[PDB]
Formats: structure tokens, sequence, C-alpha cells
RNA sequence: UCGUUGUUUUUUUCUG
């Protein structure tokens, strides 16, 4: 996966419409940190 | 850092049902209700109503831990009626009461203004 | 570290053997250890920091 | 059976009398009004450029708290469950503000009024920041000096006060019953006597005082509550009342549906 | 290609990492990197 | 630093009332009177208008970076 | 036992909410008239012993611009020291503390007493009162 | 391409 460290948004879920940047992309489950609070959250690659 | 999300308090996750019912073996005609994403706002209201009915022997509940938004309700009606029927009766009665109150308040406000 | 695990628990200074016992874990949110108010006595501990 | 008697009414507040209902009912109504009456408030601020003396988070927070006219919010879907990728115009409203001070002197005062609706699921009467009056500039957001500029592009969504206090439409809900303590739910701390040290409630006139020789009644129950309501202006007091009632009703309906569907 | 700013004159300019670190217009010796172009978000909470 | 938006305690909006409070102050009316005329009865709010210290004007006095 | 319950809505309205500023300081070190230390973004091929974090937020000039977000284990400054004899460069970065997060606020760049490049980074963030905090009358 | 390492030495003001 050469698609790391690029800003990514979320479309479905509880954090819909929030900006973020990929941090870890092991596979099928991306952990993107949220810019608004000081937290990180996981989310599958489809959302 | 370890703070729980504020949106988890009311948005029930799919995997867990809103309401879970269990029987209480120690005595007959008694069940234990495991609610979710609720607090005193609803539990107290339901309890006050159910206590007024004559055919209900024991109605109780408790908010186990405030950091978790759910409560459990213990209800046992005499053999005449299954507890679930009493529960739904209480729900319907409260809904009717609220509708009546809304009608009356609308009238009062209209005449007031 | 999952529920019901037994974990030691100490307060410094540990004067007497009651100053450190083994509890049962119960994972909860937020960032503070939590105790039953009774068991402070042996720890001679208060929640003032 | 339940009865209401509004005493003094107004757009923002209501002082009413509600009797012949379980104390649990009135208290649950108060809680639901304070907590579970959805409204609209800012939920995403993008500072395209700032030069004020105030931290970006500071301004974002201040914006979050400003009351919005959320009259028709009932008709807006929750952004969480709205199907549209990103935010459609039917699960959100977009407000934009950009005020700049110019000239070497003076100090501009960015007011809540400067916020201007850009989109929104029209013609729904939602989004416009609330104003006391015609000329009321509104809240004070910041002050700007020479060569200082601010450019933000806010977003609003429908949320319940449970999630955050910014969605609370009710300011403070008074509440009381038995001003004469005839039910004896309380014992009055006193140095000399209970009467000559304790001020009487403002509703003392509305109920007859207990007679001197009267005996305690034990089957009496609370029957009259004297609750006042106030709002931020984001919703009319009467609308808040009806909406809390509706929310409680539909929540109970959901509970009943779950119960019957368990089988 | 990197934007900058002075602390007294407050006039923007840029450096190629080779020019001595001074203000181009008033010769001042203090500079700050200007705000990035990326977008910023806040929950406003 | 700047007048708060809402009364932490209850929630009644107070932020917009700062200017009017000052204005009433300049013309000699005592603080209690000014608070009354603004219709601030619950002291949970009154504590704020009465005991806010304004600092942003102090910050402005510094020539901005830009 | 000296523990206190605080209204949550008071927090939500910003009771006792506070700012927080942290400053990181670094500068070029002159290891020789012809041998000095430079601020720049290193490349894995050209350097050795790079930090486990990520450098992506670094600019081309070796610094991070204000207004960007950072976090723990995030390299906010890229400094490379020449290796005493290619691939003759070793890291001298200044990673952010693993346990702190915030928003880069203001980068200060100038020359030290000796004319070497002199940098400073000030991150800021807001501390929300919560359980476990301390208060006193 | 797994792998993948980050100082000491004092002094100081603090916390229970
Ligand atoms: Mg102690
Ligand atoms: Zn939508
Ligand atoms: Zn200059
Ligand atoms: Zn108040």
């Amino acid at each position: 996966d050469p698609t790391l460290n690029k800003t990514v948004k979320i479309r479905q879920g509880g954090y819909k419409g929030k900006i973020g940047i990929v941090k870890e992309a092991n596979g099928d489950r991306f952990r993107v940190e949220l810019h608004n609070p000081n937290k990180t959250i996981p989310i599958p690659c489809s959302f | 850092m370890n703070a729980p999300d504020r949106f988890e308090l009311f948005i029930l996750p799919d995997d867990v049902p809103k309401l879970k019912i269990t029987p209480d073996s120690r005595v007959p005609n008694c069940i234990i209700i495991k609610f979710e994403r609720e607090d005193h706002t609803l539990a107290n209201l339901l309890r006050e109503e159910l206590a007024l009915y004559p055919d209900v022997t024991f109605v109780a509940y408790k908010v186990e831990h405030p950091l978790f938004a759910n409560f459990v309700m213990r209800l046992q009606t005499e053999e005449g009626t299954r507890p679930k029927q009493a529960l739904e009766r209480a729900c319907a009665s409260i809904i009717n009461k609220l509708k009546t109150l809304d009608h009356k308040f609308n009238e009062e406000w209209n005449i007031k203004n | 570290l999952m529920d019901d695990d037994p974990v030691l628990f100490n307060r410094q200074p540990s004067l007497h053997k009651m100053s450190m016992m083994a509890h049962r874990v119960k994972v909860m949110p937020y960032s503070t250890f939590r105790l039953n108010l009774s068991v402070t006595s042996p720890y001679n501990a208060d929640f003032d920091g | 059976e339940p009865k209401v008697n509004i005493i003094n009414a107004q757009d923002d507040e209501v002082e009413l009398m509600l009797s012949d209902v379980n104390l649990s009912l009135a208290n649950s109504l108060r809680r639901t009004m304070l907590a579970e009456v959805p409204t609209l408030a800012i939920d995403l601020v993008e500072i395209k450029m700032n030069t004020s003396v105030l931290a970006d988070e500071f301004i974002s927070h201040r914006l979050g708290l400003i009351p919005l006219v959320s009259e028709d919010v009932e008709e807006m879907k929750y952004s969480r469950d709205c199907t549209c990728e990103d935010y459609c115009d039917e699960c959100s409203v977009v407000l934009e503000l950009s005020a700049r001070h110019e000239g070497e002197e003076g100090t501009t005062d960015v007011y809540s009024s400067s916020l201007i609706k850009v989109s929104g699921p029209g013609n729904l009467n939602v989004g416009e920041p609330v104003r006391r009056d015609d000329y009321d500039q509104g809240i004070l957001l910041c002050k700007l000096r020479n060569h200082q500029e601010l450019n933000i592009r806010c977003i609003a969504k429908k949320g319940i006060a449970k999630e955050h206090a910014k969605w609370s439409p009710c300011s403070a809900i008074a509440f009381e019953y038995d001003p004469h303590n005839k039910l004896k739910h309380t014992d009055f701390w006193f140095e000399v006597d209970a009467k000559k040290e304790w001020p009487d409630s403002k509703y003392a006139t509305w109920e007859e005082p207990p007679k001197p020789g009267e005996v305690f009644d034990y089957k009496a129950k609370p029957n009259r509550f004297y609750m006042t309501v106030e709002t931020t202006g984001s919703l009319k007091a009467n609308q808040v009342f009806s909406r809390g009632i509706k929310t409680l009703q539909e929540k109970l309906a959901n509970v009943l549906f779950e119960l019957e569907n368990s089988r | 290609g990197v934007k900058y700013t002075c602390g007294a004159c407050a006039h923007n300019f840029s450096l190629n990492k080779s020019d001595p670190v001074r203000c181009k217009e008033c010769g001042h010796r203090v500079i700050y990197k200007a705000r990035t172009k990326r977008m910023i978000q806040f929950d406003a909470r | 630093m700047i007048i708060p938006v809402r009364c932490f305690s209850c929630g009644k909006v107070v932020g917009d009332k700062w200017d009017a409070y000052l204005r009433l102050l300049e013309e000699g009316k005592q603080e209690g009177d000014a608070l009354d005329e603004l219709k601030l009865k619950r002291y949970c709010c009154r504590r704020m208008v009465l005991t806010h210290v304004d600092l942003i004007e102090k910050f402005l006095r510094y020539n901005p970076l830009e | 036992e000296d523990s206190m319950i605080m209204n949550q809505s008071s927090i939500d309205r910003g009771l006792f909410r506070s700012l927080f500023f942290r400053s990181y300081m670094d500068q070029e070190k002159r290891f020789g008239i012809s041998i000095v230390e430079e601020f720049e973004k290193p490349t894995r091929a050209t350097t050795l012993r790079l930090k486990h974090g990520t450098y992506e937020k670094l600019d081309e000039d070796g610094l991070i611009a204000p207004g960007v977000r950072v976090s723990g284990d995030d390299i906010i400054i890229g400094k490379t020291t020449p290796i005493p004899p290619y691939h003759t460069k070793r890291d001298a970065s200044t990673p952010l503390r693993s346990t702190e997060n915030g928003i880069v606020d203001q980068v200060l760049l100038t020359t030290n007493q000796e004319g070497l490049k002199f940098v400073k980074v000030r991150m800021r963030t807001t501390k929300v009162p919560q359980i476990g905090d301390k208060f006193a009358s």
C-alpha cells in the first residue's frame, strides 16, 4: 500500500464528514487520526 | 484520552438489542429487563406507573453504574397477568396520558394567546 | 488485561503488609484507577491526588 | 385527567401550573426537555484564515455555543444516518462568516449577526442565528484591530443536548410543589423555629396554609407542580413543551414496539 | 518557495535555504513561517 | 478574556449583554440596577456579568505580527 | 474523601477549560569550519538511523509549518548531521513527545549568537477538565 | 525486506 500519509475523509458512520490522515494501513482497516479532537479511530477501507 | 464518546450514550449499537428480557427463576411470574441507552428519565416514569397497578406485585430497577448508560428493571406481577402484558399496558396508558396533556396544553396556550 | 484478572496493587510507602493486596480487574473508561471507598483505610489513601 | 393552567406566558419562557399527574411524570418531562429536545447548532468550523488574538479552538468553541433558530429541525435527518456521502443539504446547514477590520486604528467587533446562511434544506425555517430584536447585533465573537482578518466556514447539525450542552434548548427549568410542605417531604433546619427563619415560596398564596389544629394526612400525595420554563430563543417555549412531550411519547412507542417484537 | 514573515515590518517573502537569515526589506533578523494552505477543522465543542 | 457566551451554571445566554451592561454603567447606575434592567435574576448568571475581567482589549494593545 | 462531583454541562460550556503551550528549541551545531549541521528533510537512502515516526509533515526546508496538526512520535524538526568518514548523514531530529498532541502554532526562525540557524516551535492545545483532575478552593 | 536504536551527570523547584 503506497497510499499512506494522505488526507482522507469519512462518509458513513458516527464520524461522518470529518477530515483526517491515514496513519496505519495494515489491511482492510485504516486507523486515521481525527483532526478535531486528540484521538485516533479505526475504520475499514470501504468508508 | 480514555474518555468515552458522547454519541455512544444514546445511539444503540446494532449488535445489542435495545431491550433484553430474562426470567427470574427464584420466584414465579418474575422477569428481569435489561434496557440500553436509557437512564432515570424513562425508568422512573415507567416504575411510577407500574407501581400504581393493582395486579403488579414487585416493580424495581437500578442504574447499575452512571458511567454506563443503561438500567435493569425487575418486575413481578401476580399469577393473573404475565409481566410483559402489564408493561405494555403501562406504556399505552402513559402514551395516552401524554397525548391528553398535549391536547389540553395546546388548548390552554391557544386561548392564552 | 481483561476482566476478572488478578493484579497486585500498591501504594508507596508500603508500611505494613496490608499496604498492598491483589484485586480483580474491571476495565472502565477515563484515566483513573478506581477503588471501593472502604479499602482506602489500609492503604491510608485519600483521593486528593 | 391531567390538567394544565398556564399562569404567565411569553415567547422565550412559560410559567405554568401542572397538576393531577405523577411526580415522576413531571420530573421526567423536565429531564426530557433539558436533555432530549433535538435542535441545531454549529458542529464543524473550518478556519480558512485567522489573524485574531484568539486561539482557533477558542473561536470554534464560542461559535459552537451560539443559539440558532431551529424551528423546523424536526424535519432534518440525522447526519449520522443520512445516506448521502459527505453532507447533503438535507442533513446539514452551512453558515459562513468573514469579517475584516481595516484602517490603522479602531477596533471591529465581530458579532453573531455577521454569520450568514449559505445553504440549507430550504425553505425550512432553520439556521439563522437568533436575534433578540431587529437591531440586536447579537453575541460578541471577537475583536479585531488593524490588519487583522478572519475567514471561517461553519457547519451545523441536529443533535441532542445529551451529546453536548450546546444542543440544550432549555436554559433553566424551575420546579416545585407543596410550598407549605403539607406532605412533609422535608424537615426544616432551624435555630428557633421553622416559620420565622424560612422565607416562604413565591407560590405560598396559591395554596391555603395548613390549619393549626389540622392533623397530618398520610394518604395525601403531591398533586400540583409549579414549573417555569425558559429557552435560549432557539425555540419557542410552547414548541419546546410539545416537542419534549412528542419525544417522550415516541420513545415509549419504540419501547412498546421492541417489547411486542421480542416474540 | 516557502513563505515567511517578519516581526517588525511584517512583509512576506521567501528563501531558498541559501540566503542568510535576515529580513529582505528591513534587514531584521527574526522571521516566522506563514500559515499553511491546508484546511483546519474543529468540532467547535 | 472575553465575555462568555452562556452561563456555565444554567445556560442562559449572556454574551450579548456585555455592551449594554457597560453602557448602563457609564451613566452612573449601580451594578445591581444594571443587572436588574438586563433581567438577570438568577445569580448563577449575575456572577458573570458582575465578575468578568476583560482582557482581550489588553491583548489588542500589542502591534499585530502581520 | 476529598473528591468532588462537577456538573458536566458546566464543562461543556467551558468551565475551567484552559489552553496549553509547549515550546521546542533546536539549532544548527557547527562541528567544523567546513563541517556543520543542517536543517532539512532527510531521505531514508541518504541517512541512517531514522526515527520510527513519520516525517511527512516536514517541509522541504526541514521545518513544519504552523496550522498543521501533529501528534506523538511525529518528527517536527528534521536535522541531519554529517557522518565523519555516500550515505554520510545521520539524523538529529526533535520528535514530539510521545504523550502529547496539539496544533503547531508559531514557528520562529533566526540566527543564534554564532550566526547558525536557530529555530523554535510552539505547539498548543486545549486541556478539557475531566475525571482525575485537581481543584482547590 | 523482516529488522530497527536514543546519554550521562549533577543541581533545582515540586507531588503524596
Ligand atoms: Mg494523600
Ligand atoms: Zn445528507
Ligand atoms: Zn521585516
Ligand atoms: Zn445562569
